[PDB]
């Protein structure tokens, strides 16, 4: 019976600007403090701003201070946060939170947020370089090869190996989301160290956004 | 009586906080009594502050 | 602002008691406020004002704060628990103040220490005026790892971007961690190492032009 949805949340450009809304039912609105607390992908919360139940008293964090502007319609019961300039550090999910205490403060209900991604990011081919074994295990009995796909837009990337004739030692690694808003993940597979200079090597790279196959040939250099 | 412990007691009874002197805090002890003063009595109370707003006075138990 | 600080991972079996440490110098004279956060959806708030917990909340959390140190301690640990804790404080005369977090990990496995490969730049990325070292780190348990880089002997953090560690086919974790050089800034320093830290301990692999 208390319940916090947040809206607004897309991609910008950076120094663009984007204003999330968070609409709250099931609590007399109008006599609570408010606040909007965000957080990037993979790292911890971080309060962002604070709103009185009337608006008289107003903070920010000194991360965002000057470029976001807090405001709230007690009529409609809804919160709204006017962010300016964005830049790629403000990429995060941003939630709602309701404020309760008096001289020390905590935020007792939250919205399930919603995702602000901040990118200068076009649907973009991969280009695939290859990662040759080194040298060091070159000799022994097990040495690992692979394939850096790097800055490609949107997901997904679908890799394989010889044509699927490769399976075994396969690691295909999940894709870091850079701050650029492009994609880069690798693949590596592991192979006898026998096997160098007698079998080939080909992880085939298909990025259906673009339109764009790659068949990279890795060799120990 | 810590100020630690009156701005715990403050979020305990926030529902019920008023102008006029709250329970004591403690049964076996000592504590203390709040109240919003007389002149910050219209003023909502996330925005009380607690020095200037709120009256505080030890109750011996 | 009062900074707290936790530690990233705290690990414990099925029905174990596991305690959560927020750490701050004299932090007892300030009322902390604990979150759970599983993954997807937004915190919750277990406990607020050091001990005091919202309704519907289980016994089995409970909140202290002595001295330089406030505790969350989970007492018969179920694996549901598993999430991400974070400790808050907000005095009036301040702004709020979050924790770094804590990963707890409910043990359904042995721990196990990870598997580090690193990649150098290959020379058909040099050849576009590029440089990008490639960590690959795998097998490991829990899913908590700290990635640090080292030219020559000194730490970067410019130009690393680092992954989510997530589960695998056999329900241990990987992780990448990828470092974008200047080709100038490669052949500059005769070794870069990538540092991965896990439950204490550190495996640590160099690379030299």
């Amino acid at each position: 019976e208390v319940q916090l949805v947040e809206s607004g949340g897309g991609l910008v450009k950076p120094g663009g600007s984007l204003r999330l809304s968070c609409a709250a039912s099931g609590f007399s609105f109008s006599e609570y403090r408010m606040n909007w607390v965000r957080q990037a992908p993979g790292k911890g919360l971080e309060w962002v701003s604070f709103i009185s139940s009337s608006g008289t008293y107003i903070d920010y964090a000194d991360s965002v201070k000057g470029r976001f502007t807090i405001s709230r319609d007690n009529v409609n019961n809804s919160l709204y946060l006017q962010m300016n300039n964005l830049r790629a550090g403000d990429t995060a999910v941003y939630y709602c939170a309701r404020g309760m205490g008096i001289a020390v403060r905590r935020f007792d209900y939250w919205g399930q947020g919603t995702l602000v991604s901040v990118s200068s990011a076009s649907t973009k081919g991969p280009s695939v370089f290859p990662l040759a074994p080194s040298s060091k295990s070159t000799s022994g009995g097990t040495a690992a090869l692979g394939c850096l796909v790097k800055d490609y837009f949107p997901e997904p990337v679908t890799v394989s190996w010889n044509s699927g004739a490769l399976t075994s030692g396969v690691h295909t690694f999940p894709a870091v989301l850079q701050s650029s808003g492009l994609y880069s993940l690798s693949s590596v597979v592991t192979v006898p160290s026998s096997s160098l200079g007698t079998q080939t090597y080909i992880c085939n790279v298909n990025h259906k956004p673009s339109n764009t196959k790659v068949d990279k040939k890795v060799e120990p250099k | 009586p810590s100020d630690k412990h009156i701005k715990e007691y403050l979020n305990k009874i926030q529902n019920s906080l008023s102008t006029e002197w709250s329970p004591c805090s403690v049964t076996c002890g000592n504590g203390i009594q709040v109240r919003i003063k007389p002149g910050s009595a219209n003023k909502p109370k996330d925005e009380l502050d607690y020095a200037n707003d709120i009256e505080k006075k030890i109750c011996k138990m | 602002s009062y900074v707290l600080t936790q530690p990233p991972s705290v690990s414990v079996a099925p029905g174990q008691t596991a305690k959560i440490t927020c750490g701050g110098n004299n932090i007892g004279s300030e009322s902390v406020h604990w979150y759970q956060q599983k993954p997807g959806q937004a915190p919750v708030l277990v406990v607020y004002d050091d001990a005091v917990r919202p309704s519907g909340i289980p016994e089995r959390f409970s909140g202290s704060n002595s001295r330089n140190t406030a505790t969350l301690t989970i007492s018969r640990v179920e694996a549901g628990d598993e999430a991400a804790y974070y400790c808050q404080v907000w005095d009036s005369s301040t702004v709020a103040s979050f924790g770094g977090g804590t990963k707890l990990t409910v043990l359904g496995q042995p721990k196990a220490a990870p598997s580090v490969t690193l990649f150098p730049p290959s020379s058909e990325e040099l050849q576009a005026n590029k440089a990008t070292l490639v960590c690959l780190v795998s097998d490991f348990y829990p899913g908590a790892v700290t990635v640090a880089w080292k030219a020559d002997g000194s730490p970067v953090k410019v130009g690393v971007e680092t992954t989510k560690p997530s589960k695998q086919s056999n329900n241990k974790y990987a992780a990448s961690s990828y470092l974008s050089l200047t080709p100038e800034q490669w052949k500059s320093h005769r070794s870069y190492s990538c540092r991965v830290t896990h439950e204490g301990s550190t495996v640590e692999k160099t690379v030299a032009p």
